């Protein structure tokens, strides 16, 4: 599986971002299961399967699941992402 | 799952 990275900005919407996150309770890190395909993140490209590397330019591959999310919901109401996607699938 | 949730 070769993978390329890909950053992502995603501005807040009214429900959140639009996806759920999925991973490492306690490297590798967490990953997007599934994206609203009318919310936020689809519309800035974010993909089930895209794995979390980078969150507002923090290295961020290597948390626990809770503080991944946390912050991503005290981002505010813009959020970046720097992520690992599969290249051939 | 190992840990899911919505944001």
């Amino acid at each position: 599986a070769p993978e390329g990275k890909m950053d992502l900005i995603i501005m807040r919407g009214d429900k959140g971002f639009g996806f759920r996150l999925s991973g490492a309770t306690h490297a590798q890190g967490q990953w997007v299961r599934n994206v609203d395909p009318d919310g936020q993140a689809a519309r800035a490209g974010l993909q089930a399967g895209d794995r979390l590397l980078e969150l507002n330019g923090v290295d961020v591959s290597f948390w626990s699941h809770r503080k991944v999310v946390d912050e991503i919901k005290r981002s505010g109401d813009v959020v970046a992402f720097r992520i690992a996607r599969r290249l051939s699938p | 799952p190992e840990s899911e949730s919505k944001v």
